[PDB]
């Protein structure tokens, strides 16, 4: 999981 | 927004995609390539061609099981760009590209025509 | 094999597939949750979810085009995991954390419920 | 476009  | 994004999502949701595929699940259309044929997800090719897009929202078409390509499109060329809508890989090699590239203009698929006019330029 | 890779495949065929979502194109059920109807494609929710994965593998259920989830569902959990499906995007605060887990772990969403399990161990 |  990222920050997009 | 204050998303959060799986990196992985897009891909594994393709992959899936590709399963039901092999294992002909929910495919729900038949694509008539001269003698062949090949089953897929109208949802998956309208996606990846801009010729399936403009066929499957149309209001007669897009009720229809069975879709007959040009005559003059090539199996092959078809199989390969069929395996690359659900798999982002595309089998490019010196004996196929015209064919592939022929296909991939008919069928609206502007970035497999890019590479393919790239690979042709660099052997010419 | 010798096959050459696009790497934006995935992401532009899943944007796409949301495109026809937002436009109710080729939609071919509703899922029920509660006083609230969700429109989608059956290959997205079974390439996304377990529950939908085994919904639609049945010999009776495969046919269905309404689908009723469990009372307990909350329906904004749903939309917020419905958008996910389709985007990679999870809109998850404080305020729905709860709720997104549980329907996540209701619809067999391994990986989100995973991200759920350690945002809520950092808050304790 | 890539090798994978
Ligand atoms: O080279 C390509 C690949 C492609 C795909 C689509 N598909 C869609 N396009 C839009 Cl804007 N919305 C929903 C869908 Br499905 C249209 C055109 C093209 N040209
Ligand atoms: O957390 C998750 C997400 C997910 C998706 C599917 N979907 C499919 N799985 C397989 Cl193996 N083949 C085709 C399909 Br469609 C099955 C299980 C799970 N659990
Ligand atoms: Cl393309
Ligand atoms: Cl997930």
């Amino acid at each position: 999981w990222v920050i997009p | 927004d204050s998303c959060i994004q799986f990196t992985r999502h897009a891909s594994d949701v393709l992959l899936n995609l590709n399963r039901l595929r092999s294992r002909d699940i929910l495919t729900d259309v038949v694509i008539v390539v001269s003698r062949e044929q090949f089953r897929a997800h109208k949802t998956v090719l309208m996606a990846c061609s801009g010729l399936f897009y403009s066929i499957f929202t149309d209001q007669l078409k897009c009720n229809l099981s069975v879709i007959n390509l040009d005559p003059e499109i090539n199996p092959e060329g078809f199989c390969i760009l069929l395996d690359f809508m659900y798999t982002s890989r595309l089998n490019l090699r010196e004996g196929n590209i015209m064919a592939v590239m022929a296909t991939a203009m008919y069928l609206q698929m502007e970035h497999v025509v890019d590479t393919c006019r790239k690979f042709i330029k660099a052997s010419e």
